[PDB]
């Protein structure tokens, strides 16, 4: 009933997938064409209700919604869950090396 | 027995301390 | 319903009893929150003796 | 508590002026031997 | 208790120090 | 005139929000044709209240006073946003972005230290309809978030936390789990609040607007730890009003 | 496989898990045991079976780390969770117990198969009594450790 | 490698938490502080037994005369510290005894962690910090640093146990 | 006899049970008061946030430290360097929360200590001594500096001072080697053997001296007896000593002129005691420890370590853990 | 184990030809970074952003690819974002921007190679230390 | 705190027993003067 919020979504698609609406902006690192640019971009509009929404981004060049649909297996979006999104997370979670 | 904690170390002080209140006087009674 | 005399207090009934009432922590034996006692609390009478 | 530092100020003051007069009173003089 | 504890055998060191500086055997010469 | 860093620094002042003139009792008007920001919006509050719990049931304990322990770190400020005419005239800020945040703890009558966020996180407040002008008899009132005083990496003095840490009580290997549980598992607490800004100094010349405001939020859980007390701050705010 | 023997696999009776001042009876810490709750055997989503590292007597504490049968580690309880790759969750482990209290019994949901995980690493698992002794739940050395350590 | 030696003790056994070590630094230091202050009473209260600013030549190692004023240390130092040694013979026998004893203890300690029997926690600490996640000491704060040690130096220095820590298991604090 | 001048001679008088002195004009108000507020504190004292993080630390007994566990907890990083005397805070609530106790009796304690050395020079002058016995005082008074001020002044925080507490000392001595590498600094390994030094010569020359007392008593008592308070003879034949030390190892490597040997006694242990003064001194501008991480490696670039980076990993542990809490970036730069 | 050719051999371009050095290009490079680079770069990693490190890996998901001599050699002469999207002469630096990094003004061409060479070939040695930070010092 | 109830007693004995035997050594020293 006490459940640990963080541990249960690493039993969801977060655990597997860059999650739009939750994941820590350098997961886009892992590939190319996202990080820093598009991550940004990416961030700064979640949520998404589906991973698709993404290409409906105002301002995304046609280059930039290309690199996009080449990514958008490696994508998708779980309910917002507050503890990862709060205190700047999302932006820097505390982690470097 | 659900008894007192502290009734140890009142039974035991209780003994203790008039006891050796007893002793040192009659030890120094004894070496003079 | 949690006076002091339900709590084995000996010695705080007879400072209340002559005026002393309230605590440096800031409560006092009436239920007044927020008092400053000045020097003669509780603690003050206590250190005080130990002088 | 403006008070309490005029009160540490003044006692502060106070031995320090003790310790600085007390060692202009001469004080190579007070030994056993030799006085001056 | 245990504070009850600590802070008295606290208080006896000091009391003993107090007589062993001012109740001790004095030294006497030869 | 305004001064620099160095006349301030150390004095306090930095925690204190710009005062108004007690002359400032103009009207600042609002043309719905128009977008108007807040450029800058400053709270400093100056009592903080909490309630206490009294024991029986049907007597409901009072708001008490407590002292601050934490110094001058308390206002919010650099606060801004977008000012909203709506189709009823009436007006809504939508805060945006600012230093809206403030750790504080009080403490209570017998010394129990009461931390909180103090907050207008995502502020969104709004005056009566028919608004028209904004007056000396204006008055905001709103509702914002309080997120958890911790975030999610913060450790307990046994290394456990919630999206870092350790997940039992590992200095009591065999010991039964489930009397631990709550102390074991954080939990990330969001609630609300709410506040009311009231109006009482306008500069019409310059946009500019200061008065009174209350707020009402929970306090800290310790990330599930304990229950949360009800806290009441008070204190004054100034805002600067800007055409978009 | 008697329990008896199931008990000494335990390093709960490792005269090496004790301290100094933790006094009494070794069932004052973890317990009066009851009963061998069975042999826990975790697996992945693959159907991998996968091993519990035991603690070292060393170790006050210790992570819980699964590996396979090759030694590749598969499974743990994660710290840091935000990079976590190895965690219960993501790599779907269960925990089957054969034998003893549990025989036949197959748990999936996540905490309680950490829970079984945690106590995987003292050896076998245990049923203890902890309210008849009001026992604290710390390791303490057998009169094999206080006769050694008195005659040294 | 002796001096792994001992932050494997701290890490492992919580080694500056026994007595039976505190003990056994108190003897070492009180042995130095000892050294230091006989040393330092004997050389200024030497006799004036020779002319010259050097000091050491008026001493002959056959005078049967002591070389500095037993009694004007004695004042010296009740005056300074508000007891002195009035017995060079208890003086020089409480200067075997305090270093001898506190290695002694060192010992005893280190034969019980022999059998791990640490001087490792605080049960009462223990249950209150379990209980309390706002309760912290000096003495939980120091068990996080074992605890880190552990992990991070464990499997290097013990390479026979193939340990294999993945990143996501070693305890960090925030950022570091 | 004028009363400034009867005042100087009893603060002068060498008649006084206890020697008071210009220098004891400053050193009793200032250890009274780090005397009464340490013991009050260390019994009462609420916690205190030592690191700024609004995570207070309980130090005092009364909630819930024994004697092992109990401290003054360092006043609050937030205040660093800044002077936090009791009526600079808006309560006395306040200070206590933020530390306010700890640099109260760290800096009556440095005072008073200070005064305490140069008491002992003045009695000495007084009594017609020789005067140095304070310079070998202030070995331990260096040491004192150094970890109570100088090492806050170089990292910034009175917080990283040293708590007044028996596990607050190795709290703060574990995160200085972390941070500092002190094992692997020279002059911590002189402070060893300053101290390890010190603590045989001690017992060498007590087992000596003890070694060669003249038969004085009989073997029903003591044979401290054999010595009377100010006798003008020696009570133990040096030459005895001397012919029994100089056999163990050889002759010339045994003392037969007392002065050399006690200077020697009392400069061995002084000076690896300044030494390691000044280790802590210099730590604190980050002039660290020998650093030999990776020094060994082979014809293809493999590391090959060494023990220096055994004590690598576990510094690490103890990096990555100190004050869990309380960085937000990736270097802890001071 | 020694410093052979088949370590000491790179991919030059992206086409994948390859490009062997010396022991002395790989001890120059070793120097090179040392004197340029390694007060932020130590061990692979990026001190001022963490986030992006000289892995091989890494370097391959760049865009423009920097797991060659020649996106090394071009990123000396030219840095970009990971994205290639900004040139980041301003704050990063490179022979584009010596005047204010001065150490770039006396690095030849050859000596660009002997870096972007000591870069590809020092994961093939150290393996997960490059670029792993102190998990793995 | 949730300490042990013979820490008081123990600690208690410990201080008097080797206590008492001291005073009764010295009390009888000073009566044979
Ligand atoms: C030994 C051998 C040699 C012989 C030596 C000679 C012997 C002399 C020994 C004397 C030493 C006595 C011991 C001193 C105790 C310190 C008392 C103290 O800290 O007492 C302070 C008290 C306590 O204050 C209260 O302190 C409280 C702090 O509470 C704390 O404590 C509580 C428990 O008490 C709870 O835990 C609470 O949660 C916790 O926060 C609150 O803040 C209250 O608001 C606050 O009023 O203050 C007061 O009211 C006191 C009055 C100050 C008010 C300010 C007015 C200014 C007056 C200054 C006078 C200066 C003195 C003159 C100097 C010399 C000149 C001739
Ligand atoms: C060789 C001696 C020996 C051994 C090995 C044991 C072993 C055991 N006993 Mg027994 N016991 C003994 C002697 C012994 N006993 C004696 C002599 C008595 C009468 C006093 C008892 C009375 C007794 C009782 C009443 C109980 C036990 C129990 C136990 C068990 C728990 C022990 C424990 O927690 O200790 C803890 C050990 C310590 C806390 C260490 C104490 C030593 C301190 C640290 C040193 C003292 C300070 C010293 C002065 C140092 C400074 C000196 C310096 C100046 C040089 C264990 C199997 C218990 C049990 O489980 O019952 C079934 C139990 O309840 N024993
Ligand atoms: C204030 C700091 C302080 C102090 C004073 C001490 C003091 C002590 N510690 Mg602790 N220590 C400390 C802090 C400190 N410790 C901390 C913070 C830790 C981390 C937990 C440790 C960890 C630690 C461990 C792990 C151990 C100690 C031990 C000791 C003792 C060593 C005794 C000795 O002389 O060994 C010196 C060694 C000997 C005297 C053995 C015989 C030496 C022979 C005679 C030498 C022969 C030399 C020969 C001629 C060859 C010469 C040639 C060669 C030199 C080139 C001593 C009581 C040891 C102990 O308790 O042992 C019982 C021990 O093992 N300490
Ligand atoms: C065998 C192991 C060993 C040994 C022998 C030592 C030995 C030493 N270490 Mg090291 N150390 C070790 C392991 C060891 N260490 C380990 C493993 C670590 C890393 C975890 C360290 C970390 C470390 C640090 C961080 C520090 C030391 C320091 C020291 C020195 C402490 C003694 C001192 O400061 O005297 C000096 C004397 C004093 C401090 C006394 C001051 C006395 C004042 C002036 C008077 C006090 C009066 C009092 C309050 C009232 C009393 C009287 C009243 C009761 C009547 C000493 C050289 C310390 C040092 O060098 O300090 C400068 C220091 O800061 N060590
Ligand atoms: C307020 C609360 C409640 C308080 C909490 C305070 C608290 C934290 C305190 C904790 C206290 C605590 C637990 C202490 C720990 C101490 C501990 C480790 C105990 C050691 C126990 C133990 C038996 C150890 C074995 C080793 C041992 C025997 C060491 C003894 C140490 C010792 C006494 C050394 C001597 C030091 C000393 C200052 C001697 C001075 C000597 C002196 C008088 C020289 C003067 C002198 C020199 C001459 O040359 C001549 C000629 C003359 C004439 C002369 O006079
Ligand atoms: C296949 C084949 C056959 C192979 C061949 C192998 C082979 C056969 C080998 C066999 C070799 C053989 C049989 C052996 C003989 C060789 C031999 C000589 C071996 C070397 C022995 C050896 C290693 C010795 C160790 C050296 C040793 C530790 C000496 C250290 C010297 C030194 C540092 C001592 C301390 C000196 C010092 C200044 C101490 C002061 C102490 C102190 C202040 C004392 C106080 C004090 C001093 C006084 O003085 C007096 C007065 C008084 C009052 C007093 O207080
Ligand atoms: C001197 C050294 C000590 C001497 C030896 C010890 C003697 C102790 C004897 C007293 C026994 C105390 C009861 C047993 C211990 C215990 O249960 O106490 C336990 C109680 C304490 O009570 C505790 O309270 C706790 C919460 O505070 C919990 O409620 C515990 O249940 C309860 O035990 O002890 C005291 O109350 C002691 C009070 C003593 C004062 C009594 C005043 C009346 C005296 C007048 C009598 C005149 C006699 C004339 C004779 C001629
Ligand atoms: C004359 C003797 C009286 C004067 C001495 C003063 C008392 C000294 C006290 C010392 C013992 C302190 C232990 C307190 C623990 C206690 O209170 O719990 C009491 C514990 C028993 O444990 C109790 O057991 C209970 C169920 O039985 C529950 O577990 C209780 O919770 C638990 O406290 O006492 C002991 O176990 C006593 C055993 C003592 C024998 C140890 C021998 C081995 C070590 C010898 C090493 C020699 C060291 C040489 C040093 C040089
Ligand atoms: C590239 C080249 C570099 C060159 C460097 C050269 C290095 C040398 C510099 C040091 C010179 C200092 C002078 C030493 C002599 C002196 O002290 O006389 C004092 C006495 C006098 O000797 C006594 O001498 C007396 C005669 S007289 O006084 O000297 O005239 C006599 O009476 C007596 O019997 C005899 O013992 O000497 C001794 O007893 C030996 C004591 C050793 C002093 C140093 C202590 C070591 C401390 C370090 C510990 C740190 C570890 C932690
Ligand atoms: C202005 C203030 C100056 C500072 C005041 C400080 C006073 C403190 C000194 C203590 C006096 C009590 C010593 C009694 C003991 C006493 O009476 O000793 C007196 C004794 C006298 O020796 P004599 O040579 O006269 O006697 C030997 C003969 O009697 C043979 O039987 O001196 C010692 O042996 C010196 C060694 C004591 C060295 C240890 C004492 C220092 C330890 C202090 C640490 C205390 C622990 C603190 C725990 C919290
Ligand atoms: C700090 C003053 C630096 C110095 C000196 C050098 N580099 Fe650097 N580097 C730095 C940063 C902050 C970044 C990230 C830039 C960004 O925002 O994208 C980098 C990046 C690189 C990279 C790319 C890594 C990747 O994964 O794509 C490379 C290849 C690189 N830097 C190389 C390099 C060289 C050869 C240097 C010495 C001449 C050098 N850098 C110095 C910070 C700093
Ligand atoms: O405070 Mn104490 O400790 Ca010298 O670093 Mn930074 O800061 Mn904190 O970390 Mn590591
Ligand atoms: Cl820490
Ligand atoms: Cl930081
Ligand atoms: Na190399």
């Amino acid at each position: 009933e006490l459940v640990n919020v963080v541990d249960e979504k690493l039993g969801t698609a977060y655990g597997e997938k860059i999650d739009l609406n939750n994941t820590n902006i350098a997961a886009f690192i892992q590939y190319r064409g996202l990080y820093p640019t598009l991550a940004k971009l990416i961030v700064k509009n979640a949520p998404y209700e589906s991973v698709e929404d993404v290409l409906n981004i105002p301002g995304l060049t046609e280059r930039q919604k290309q690199i996009l649909r080449e990514n958008l297996e490696h994508f998708t979006v779980t309910e917002v869950e507050t503890a990862l999104v709060e205190g700047g997370d999302r932006y820097n979670n505390g982690l470097y090396k | 027995m659900e008894v007192n904690q502290l009734g140890l170390i009142a039974t035991a002080l209780f003994v203790l301390v008039p006891s050796v209140f007893l002793i040192i006087l009659y030890v120094q009674t004894e070496s003079q | 319903l949690n006076p002091m005399w339900r709590q084995g207090m000996f010695v705080l009934p007879f400072m209340a009893r002559l005026g002393v009432t309230g605590s440096w922590s800031g409560w006092s034996i009436t239920g007044e929150t927020g008092i400053d006692p000045g020097f003669w609390s509780f603690e003050g009478v206590a250190l005080a003796h130990i002088v | 508590m403006e008070t309490l530092k005029i009160t540490v100020y003044i006692v502060v003051t106070f031995f320090v002026l003790l310790f600085v007069f007390g060692f202009l009173s001469g004080d190579p003089a007070r030994n056993p031997k030799r006085k001056d | 208790m245990e504070t009850i504890t600590y802070v008295f055998i606290f208080a006896c060191i000091i009391a003993l120090f107090f007589f062993a500086i001012f109740f001790r055997e004095p030294p006497r010469i030869t | 005139q305004t001064l620099t860093y160095d006349d301030i620094v150390g004095t306090g002042l930095a925690n204190k929000c710009p005062t108004l003139d007690d002359t400032a009792r103009g009207a600042y008007p609002i043309d719905s044709s128009q977008t108007y920001r807040i450029a800058r919006l400053c709270l400093q509050p100056t009592t903080f209240l909490v309630k206490e719990e009294p024991k029986n049931k049907r007597q409901e304990a009072e708001f008490v006073p407590t002292k601050l322990v934490t110094r001058e770190t308390t206002s919010l400020d650099q606060i801004q946003g977008e000012l909203k005419v709506n189709s009823d005239g009436s007006l809504t800020f939508v805060e945006e972005d600012g230093i809206d945040f403030q750790p504080v703890t009080v403490q209570m009558a017998g010394g129990e230290r009461i931390p909180l966020l103090f907050t207008v996180k995502n502020l969104v407040a709004s005056t009566q309809p028919n608004v028209t002008s904004i007056t000396t008899s204006t008055d905001f009132k709103g509702e914002f978030n309080v997120p958890s005083y911790r975030t999610a990496n913060f450790l307990d003095p046994k290394g456990r936390g919630l999206a870092s840490g350790y997940d039992s009580a590992i200095a009591l290997p065999q010991a039964k789990e489930e009397e631990l549980a709550r102390a074991n598992v954080k939990r990330f607490s969001l609630t609300k609040g709410q506040i009311s800004l009231n109006v009482a100094k306008v500069d019409g010349r310059t946009g500019e607007i200061a008065g009174t405001f209350e707020s009402e939020q929970l306090s800290d859980d310790d990330m599930g730890a304990h229950e949360p007390h009800e806290v009441k701050i008070q204190g004054v705010f100034y805002a600067s009003i800007e055409p978009a | 496989i008697p329990e008896k023997l199931a008990f000494y696999d335990y390093i709960g009776n490792n005269p090496a898990k004790g301290g100094l001042f933790r006094t009494g009876p070794m069932n004052k810490g973890d317990g009066i045991a009851q009963a061998w709750k069975g042999h826990a055997v975790f697996r992945n989503k693959e159907g991998e079976e996968l091993f519990v590292r035991r603690m070292p007597a060393f170790f006050e504490s210790f992570p819980v780390i699964l590996t396979d049968k090759n030694g590749v580690v598969k499974a743990d309880i994660p710290f840091r969770r935000a990079e976590s790759k190895y965690s219960f969750e993501q790599q779907g482990v269960t925990v089957s117990f054969y034998g003893g209290e549990l025989n036949g019994q197959t748990f999936t949901d996540p905490p309680t198969v950490k829970s079984y995980a945690r106590k995987a690493i003292f050896g076998e698992i245990f049923e203890f009594d902890t309210e008849t002794l009001n026992s604290d739940g710390i390791f303490r050395t057998s009169p094999r450790g206080w006769f050694t350590f008195a005659h040294a | 490698a002796i001096f792994r030696f001992l932050l494997f003790f701290q890490g492992f056994h919580n080694w500056t938490l026994n007595p039976f070590h505190m003990m056994g630094v108190a003897g070492v230091l009180g042995g130095a502080l000892l050294c230091a202050i006989h040393g330092a009473t004997v050389e200024n209260t030497l006799f004036q037994d020779g002319e010259g600013a050097s000091t050491f030549r008026a001493f002959n190692p056959t005078q049967a005369e002591e070389t500095y004023s037993m009694v004007t240390a004695n004042r010296f130092w009740s005056q300074i510290f508000g007891i002195a040694f009035s017995n060079k013979r208890w003086l020089h026998f409480f200067m075997l005894f305090v270093p001898v004893t506190g290695l002694w203890m060192s010992a005893i300690g280190v034969v019980g962690l022999a059998l791990n029997l640490r001087s490792y926690d605080f049960i009462s600490q223990e249950i209150r910090a379990a209980e309390d996640p706002e309760f912290e000491t000096f003495y939980t704060k120091n068990l996080l640093l074992n605890e880190g040690i552990r992990a991070w130096m464990a499997p290097q220095d013990q390479p026979h146990e193939n340990f294999v820590f993945p990143e996501e298991v070693l305890p960090r604090g925030n950022a570091l | 006899a004028n009363l400034w001048e009867r005042f100087c001679n009893w603060v002068t008088s060498t008649d006084n049970r206890l020697y008071v002195g210009w220098f004891g004009v400053i050193m009793i108000p200032t250890l009274l008061a780090a005397t009464i507020c340490f013991v009050i504190a260390f019994i009462a004292a609420p916690p205190v946030d030592i690191d700024g993080i609004r995570e207070p630390v309980s130090g005092s007994l009364l909630y819930g430290n024994n004697i092992i566990t109990g401290a003054v907890v360092p006043s609050s990083n937030a205040i660093g360097l800044h002077f936090y005397p009791i009526w600079e805070a808006a309560s006395l609530d306040e200070w206590l929360y933020n530390g306010g106790p700890y640099q109260l009796i760290i800096f009556h304690f440095l005072l008073g200590a200070s005064c305490y050395m140069g008491r002992q020079w003045e009695l000495s002058y007084r009594l017609g001594m020789r005067p140095w016995i304070c310079v070998a005082y202030s070995a331990p008074l260096a040491s004192a500096f150094a970890v109570f001020l100088i090492y806050p002044i170089g990292q910034g925080s009175f917080s990283d001072g040293m708590p007044l507490g028996i596990s607050g000392t190795f709290n703060f001595m574990i995160v200085f080697q972390a941070e500092h590498n002190i094992l692997m600094h020279p002059f911590h390994q002189l402070g060893v053997a300053g101290v390890f030094g010190g603590a045989l010569f001690c017992a060498m020359h007590g087992s000596l001296v003890t070694s060669s007392l003249i038969r004085e008593t009989t073997e029903t008592e003591s044979a401290n007896y054999g010595y009377k308070f100010g006798q003008e003879e020696e009570t133990y034949n040096i030459v005895a000593a001397h012919g029994y030390f100089g056999r163990l190892i050889f002759q010339y490597a045994s003392f037969n002129n007392s002065r050399s040997l006690h200077f020697f006694l009392a400069a061995w242990p002084v000076v690896g005691v300044w030494f390691t003064a000044l280790g802590i001194s210099t730590m604190a501008f980050n002039l660290n420890g020998f650093n030999f991480n990776h020094s060994v490696i082979d014809a293809k670039g493999n590391v090959i370590n060494t023990w220096a980076d055994i004590i690598n990993r576990a510094n690490l542990g103890m990096e990555v853990m100190h004050e869990r809490n309380a960085h937000n970036f990736p270097l802890d730069l001071a | 184990a020694e410093l052979t050719p088949e370590v000491l051999t790179v991919p030059l371009n992206s086409e994948g030809k390859t490009i062997t050095l010396t022991e002395k290009q790989y001890l120059e490079g070793k120097r090179l970074f040392q004197y340029a680079c390694a007060s932020c770069h130590v061990g692979g990693i990026t001190k001022t952003n963490p986030s992006l490190d000289l892995r091989t890996e890494t370097l391959a998901l760049a865009t423009p690819p920097r797991d060659n001599i020649e996106g090394l050699v071009d990123y000396m002469k030219n840095p970009t974002t990971y994205d290639g999207e900004q040139e980041i002469a301003e704050v990063h630096p490179s022979l584009r921007s010596a005047d204010i990094f001065p150490k770039m003004r006396n690095l030849t061409e050859k000596d660009l190679v002997a870096i972007a060479g000591h870069i590809l070939v020092e994961p093939k040695i150290l393996g997960d230390k490059w670029g792993g930070g102190k998990v793995y010092y």
